[PDB]
């Protein structure tokens, strides 16, 4: 079966520019059964470009398709931000129909500094028989962070999960949370739960803890 | 507007028969087709799963064609899809798609899509809320943060509100994650000035539809 | 049904009375002729067709009928004069574990004109792209089987229909009607009616 | 219901050609007529501007017939109006009107009217909101007042809401005025009791369609 290998993974630009994304294949496919689609996170997918030469109804006159034979590309006329979503490609020419990985586009901005906010466990949570340490990381542009807990100068891992939100509609930032779920057997002994924050924008490693 | 109606969510046991339908009106022209594509949270599409009403010619993928089957019905114009041997890897959203076709010729691409069907296989528990009162050491002057933790819930029809709904800005609700046991856990924080603390006291409000529990 | 044969029996009279009465009939209707007095007319040529249809498509082969069989496999004009002859073949056109030996055209560009037989095995395009001799999304196969099985309902019984098309054109007629005779009464003054003289 | 559809608003430069249409179905009887009347904000009507489809007989006013022209079309049933040499005195709403006529005789008065067309000739800028926090001297006991000032905006599709829309009484929005530069400026105040101050703090919400800016 024919597979799709999308080369551009992440490509950030500025509103008012031109972006070029491509979705090639391994072998040579027929240039008469190609279809581009647009899917918004939290909605239903729709058709964007069918046949690689003709546009669909309702689509603005800015999505121009190019490429033939083995390599295809999609050009944007003007980057007016209203479709900052992940695009996909489909080759419905052979019997096995396959798709691509995904091309996400984000907004480019200056590197900001994340804010550190640690929260100790609650009394009701300890009375219920559980414990959790929360370290909040908000207002950071680069979506590449790493947090390593320091529990009594011991590097802990595995029992830790992180959740990242999407971009806002005011400044296009991100939010990072980390919960350290631990039982009372290890909470009555260990008391220092540091949150090591290592970010590209922060020159000095900020680390907050409590007792 | 030409649209395709799809069924809602459904919870099943680890291994049973599931039937998802997609009713439409264009399925009475002896030339229409409908595909069944699966998409997980973040993962791209998986397969095609197409069927042509009329001259039935089925064609599945390599991993498929061993535990899945798709049937057709032209009397009522409703499609069907059966998937047996359900294991802990089908937790995704199923979509429906069918191109607009006439009585003699069809189009050259998929135009109309469906709505979606969420299928989750797990147990059920009772929701609970734990306080997340702020600390006196995290305050740096005019910048505070607080929230509420909700865990032990199989369904997540949860909406975050503050001050009995009298707040719109400063809300940052984190998506839900799946723990090792099988229960979800969300997170929500709010950024309020430190000067407001100690004067106006408020709490957090949650909502769970399958249990009708609010704090 | 898509490839119907045609026979031309002529040069002698019609004596359709030794057909063992065709015990299973299920369909006996004459459009523009009366079954009582029908051999009293001389015809030139008589045509007959042969095909097999299902149970839920018997009333489709008639003047002024639309559908997929009456427009893509066999169609009759509005000016037709004849009877209906058909019978059931559920005990012959059925074998063990399904019988797949009959085909029929389902997809076509336009409708067929009256008295038109097409045996083309070309692919049909339902879009705007060429098929290029390979099945795809906008190219299907217009021929399929019927899946005749003995364990079925009355809407699956096969009906072999023979379509008589009595014709009388501008030439010596040949399909007339049979005649009888009496004995030879001699020595009596009586009436005689020979072939041409009276 | 028999109605006459008219085009929407349009912004032009100081001096160009403008085309306003008024489509209807009664304009295919060779005896129907349609008038074009202009009405400013507060000022009464100005002229007639009528035209008879068929035997073309135009008749304008004294100020007109030198820079305006009206044409007709019976094929599609849509009227046209062209006005050249646009200066800073045509900022008003254009209306359409046509009496119901049969194929042999018409009525004796204008029955059906149109919708309206707003034409404004100016530049464009970006909206802005300035605070209008109350003063401690204007309070007289249970009678307070506050609002928000919005200036520097060419279009005015502005709606005033308070408490994120959770307020209906005590709303007094003043109409917009035209400054000497060319930018508009509105005013909106809310009457709340003085006892509510210092306990429940709220803000003001604005909306601008051509810019999509909300505070």
């Amino acid at each position: 079966e024919i597979v799709l290998t999308q080369s551009p993974g992440t490509l950030s630009l500025s509103p008012g520019e031109r972006a070029t994304l491509s979705c090639r294949a391994s072998q040579s496919v027929r240039s008469g059964y190609l279809g581009w689609y647009q899917q918004k996170p939290g909605q239903a997918p729709r058709l964007l470009i069918y046949g690689a030469y003709n546009r669909a109804t309702g689509i603005p006159d800015r999505f121009r398709g190019s490429g033939s034979g083995t390599d295809f590309t999609l050009t944007i006329s003007r980057l007016e931000p209203e479709d900052f979503v992940v695009y996909y490609c489909q080759q419905y020419d052979r019997s096995p129909w396959t798709f691509g990985q995904g091309t996400k586009v984000e907004i480019k901005r200056t590197v900001a500094a994340p804010s550190v906010f640690i929260f100790p466990p609650s009394d009701e949570q300890l009375k219920s028989g559980t414990a959790s340490v929360v370290c909040l990381l908000n207002n950071f542009y680069p979506r590449e962070a790493k947090v390593q807990w320091k529990v009594d100068n011991a590097l802990q891992s595995g029992n830790s999960q992180e959740s990242v939100t999407e971009q806002d509609s005011k400044d296009s930032t991100y939010s990072l949370s980390s919960t350290l779920t631990l039982s009372k057997a290890d909470y009555e002994k260990h008391k220092v739960y540091a949150c090591e924050v290592t970010h590209q924008g922060l020159s000095s490693p900020v680390t907050k803890s409590f007792n | 507007q030409m649209q395709l109606v799809q069924s809602g969510p459904e919870v099943r046991k680890p291994g049973t028969s599931v039937k998802v339908s997609c009713r439409a009106s264009v399925f009475s022209f002896d030339t229409s087709a409908v595909q069944w594509v699966r998409q997980a949270r973040g993962q791209p599409l998986e397969w095609i799963g197409w069927i042509v009403f009329g001259s039935s010619n089925t064609d599945y993928a390599q991993k498929f064609r061993d535990r899945v089957t798709i049937t057709g019905d032209m009397s009522t114009g409703t499609a069907y899809m059966e998937l047996s041997s359900l294991r802990s890897e089908d937790t995704a959203v199923y979509y429906c798609a069918a191109p607009h076709c006439n009585r003699t010729n069809c189009h050259d691409g998929f135009d109309i899509w469906g709505q979606g069907t969420v299928v989750t296989v797990s147990s059920t528990k009772g929701p609970s809320v734990f306080p997340l009162a702020p600390s006196s050491k995290s305050t740096s002057g005019g910048t505070a943060a607080l929230g509420c933790l909700v865990k032990d819930y199989f369904p997540e029809p949860v909406t975050v509100s503050w001050n009995s709904g009298a707040l719109t800005s400063g809300v940052h609700t984190f998506p839900a994650v799946l723990q090792s046991s099988g229960l979800y856990s969300l997170s929500s924080v709010v950024t309020v000035p430190s000067s407001s603390l100690g004067t106006q006291t408020y709490i957090c409000n949650v909502n769970h539809k399958p249990s009708n529990t609010k704090v | 049904v898509y490839a119907w044969n045609r026979k031309r029996i002529s040069n002698c009279v019609a004596d359709y009375s030794v057909l063992y009465n065709l015990a299973p009939f299920f369909t006996f209707k004459c459009y523009g002729v009366s079954p009582t007095k029908l051999n009293d007319l001389c015809f030139t040529n008589v045509y007959a067709d042969s095909f097999v249809i299902r149970g839920d498509e018997v009333r489709q082969i008639a003047p002024g009928q639309t559908g997929n069989i009456a427009d893509y496999n066999y169609k009759l004009p509005d000016d037709f004069t004849g009877c209906v002859i058909a019978w059931n073949s559920n005990k012959l056109d059925s074998k063990v574990s399904g019988n797949y030996n009959y085909l029929y055209r389902l997809f076509r560009k336009s409708n067929l004109k009256p008295f038109e037989r097409d045996i083309s095995t070309e692919i049909y395009q339902a879009g705007n792209k060429p098929c290029n001799g390979v099945a795809g999304f906008n190219c299907y196969f217009p021929l399929r089987s019927y899946s005749f099985r003995p364990t079925y309902g009355v809407g699956h019984q096969p009906y072999r229909v023979v379509v008589l098309s009595f014709e009388l054109l501008h030439a010596p007629a040949t399909v007339c009607g049979p005649k009888k005779s009496t004995n030879l009464v001699k020595n009596k003054c009586v009436n005689f009616n020979f072939n041409g003289l009276k």
